[PDB]
């Protein structure tokens, strides 16, 4: 009963620069009933701004919302390393109380290279009657990058599990590993498997491949 | 009546028969603060006030001087030097219905505790926040009156009780509300020790 | 201290009903209100419902309207939520939140938050993990920094705690989040960067852990 589209989709700035989030409602709401919350990775969210313009207790003085008619704002007037989290807007008007999608802030770092890696199967697994090949990407920036699978120079679109670790603290990159699982029947009939990466920090995809029978 | 809008009746110019209401064998609770109940017919006052309402069995303890809770703070308060009686009994037959009775209410939200013998019927929306309510219910703007769930299959703890509180006021007036006076048989032609009315 | 203390993680099966509670302490609980929300892993928050402590009036969203109940007990100052007719699409973290109130007038936003209870819905039986060797290929890297790690497959339910050298060497490792597959068993992998000069001259053993089956294993690779 209320549409709260949140902008921007993601926020990518260095520690010190200033940010302006916004929550846009598709109907009128009163500024006395909108709140901004912050959740750090893994913890329970903590209230930041109540009444769309009034700070909370314990929050620093740097933080300050604005809260106009139906079109609400949130100005973070300097960004720390503490500040990178996700932020949500909630409305308390009698209609179903809704949340926004939530904006995530990431630290602007340097475009790093996703070194393609591969790992063959293992006899421990190939005693169990299975098959699995993993292609690794580590210490690259930004997050966006795609891995594809080759099996005798062909893709496999079903049974491809990809995961990515959250941003580090020391180097501040992402590292994602994709696993391609088969049956030991399948791996017993096919030989050569390959993967490649697509990222901005490079010009062309770079290949890390291997062939069966040679560990 | 409901406890938040209890009904008062002023009784005067009549011969109260207090000791007959004493032994009804009907009232679960009978207390008398400041007046002994075995001597009710020989102390007579100017006005007697009767207050009647309905509460639940577990809150009857609160209807007494010096007690606090929800009834004694937002609905009905008795002073420290109350002189009178409190009478209550169980009326589950008349005040409860299968599934509940939803005609008896009680105030739950108020800014401050009531002064003794003060009656409020205001139904403005209670502001539990620092946010102006403008008469629309929601967050931190609650309606102050909660209904009683009077169901006939409860225990005696949640079972309805009817309460009547008698306040014996004495001002400097010639005390119109006096009790009955026994008048023995009349004997003649013997040296007797008479006491006619005066 | 102003806090809500919540119950423990729960594992349930589809079609059953689950009941979670959080106890209030440190403030005047009798005037506040409590709202319940939920969150999947990495997803947006979703509003479940809210309830007034005093009167007991409740409100639920359209999605959960017919299959949730919110109740409270003033005697012990506890709030309860029961969710019925379960589905596999309800595995998430549940939070209860209330404003700080003290008996006269109180705050205008949900400031106090619980720590959240993790509710898992799966018909799979409790199993135990297996650890497999991510072979460092003899020449996968020229002597720079090379990758070597551990596969963990077929463990249920979460979580599995991993380490190397009895925990001692922690520089340069990445422990990946769990992945939920068709077979119901989760699967996470842990990797380390050490040159090929290390793989023949440095020593590593892999440590895996699962207490609900008491599982401690070591895999030379």
């Amino acid at each position: 009963e209320i549409v709260l589209t949140q902008s921007p989709g993601t926020l990518s700035l260095s520690p010190g620069e200033r940010a302006t989030l916004s929550c846009r409602a598709s109907q009128s709401v009163r500024s006395s009933y909108l709140g901004w919350y912050q959740q750090k990775p893994g913890q329970a969210p903590r209230l930041l701004i109540y009444g769309a313009s009034s700070r909370a207790t314990g929050i620093p003085d740097r933080f300050s919302g604005s809260g106009s008619g139906t079109d609400f704002t949130l100005t973070i007037s300097r960004l720390e390393s503490e500040d990178f989290a996700v932020y949500y807007c909630q409305q308390y008007d009698n209609s179903p109380w809704t949340f926004g999608q939530g904006t995530k802030v990431e630290i602007k770092r340097t475009v790093a290279a996703p070194s393609v890696f591969i790992f063959p199967p293992s006899d421990e697994q190939l005693k169990s009657g299975t098959a699995s090949v993993v292609c690794l990407l580590n210490n690259f920036y930004p997050r966006e990058a795609k891995v594809q699978w080759k099996v005798d120079n062909a893709l496999q679109s079903g049974n491809s599990q990809e995961s990515v670790t959250e941003q580090d603290s020391k180097d501040s990159t992402y590292s994602l590993s994709s696993t391609l699982t088969l049956s030991k029947a399948d791996y017993e009939k096919h030989k050569v498997y390959a993967c490649e990466v697509t990222h901005q920090g490079l010009s062309s995809p770079v290949t890390k491949s291997f062939n069966r029978g040679e560990c | 009546a409901s406890v938040y809008a209890w009904n008062r009746k002023r009784i005067s110019n009549c011969v109260a028969d207090y000791s007959v209401l004493y032994n009804s064998a009907s009232f679960s609770t009978f207390k008398c603060y400041g007046v002994s109940p075995t001597k009710l017919n020989d102390l007579c006052f100017t006005n007697v006030y009767a207050d009647s309402f309905v509460i639940r069995g577990d809150e009857v303890r609160q209807i007494a001087p010096g007690q606090t809770g929800k009834i004694a703070d937002y609905n009905y308060k008795l002073p420290d030097d109350f002189t009178g009686c409190v009478i209550a009994w169980n009326s589950n037959n008349l005040d409860s219905k299968v599934g509940g009775n939803y005609n008896y209410l009680y105030r739950l939200f108020r800014k401050s505790n009531l002064k003794p013998f003060e009656r409020d019927i205001s139904t403005e929306i209670y502001q539990a926040g620092s946010t102006p309510c403008n008469g629309v219910e929601g967050f931190n703007c609650y309606f102050p009156l909660q209904s009683y769930g009077f169901q006939p299959t409860n225990g005696v703890g949640y079972q309805p009780y009817r309460v009547v509180v008698l306040s014996f006021e004495l001002l400097h007036a010639p005390a119109t509300v006096c009790g009955p006076k026994k008048s023995t048989n009349l004997v003649k032609n013997k040296c007797v020790n008479f006491n006619f009315n005066g | 201290q102003m806090q809500l203390v919540q119950s423990g993680p729960e594992v349930k099966k589809p079609g059953t009903s689950v009941k979670v509670s959080c106890k209030a302490s440190g403030f005047t609980f009798s005037s506040s209100a409590v709202q319940w929300v939920r969150q999947a892993r990495g997803q947006h928050l979703e509003w479940i419902g809210w309830i007034v402590v005093g009167s007991g009036n409740t409100n639920y969203a359209q999605k959960f309207q017919e299959r949730v109940t919110l109740t409270r007990d003033m005697s012990t100052r506890t709030a309860y939520m029961e969710l019925s007719s379960l589905r596999s699409e309800d595995t998430a973290v549940y939070y209860c939140a209330a404003p700080n109130c003290n008996s006269t007038t109180c705050h205008d936003g949900f400031d106090i938050w619980g720590q959240g209870t993790v509710v898992t819905v799966s018909s799979a039986s409790t199993k135990g993990p297996s650890v497999f060797p991510l072979a460092p290929s003899s020449k996968s890297t020229s002597g720079g920094t090379a990758a070597l790690g551990c596969l963990v497959k077929d463990y249920f339910p979460e979580p599995v705690t991993v380490s190397w050298n009895s925990g001692a060497l922690t520089s340069g490792v990445h422990t990946f989040p769990a992945v939920l597959q068709s077979s119901g068993l989760y699967s996470l992998s842990s990797v380390v960067t050490v040159p090929s000069s290390s793989l023949g001259t440095q020593t590593y053993i892999c440590n895996v852990n699962h207490k609900p089956s008491n599982t401690k294993v070591d895999k030379k690779v």
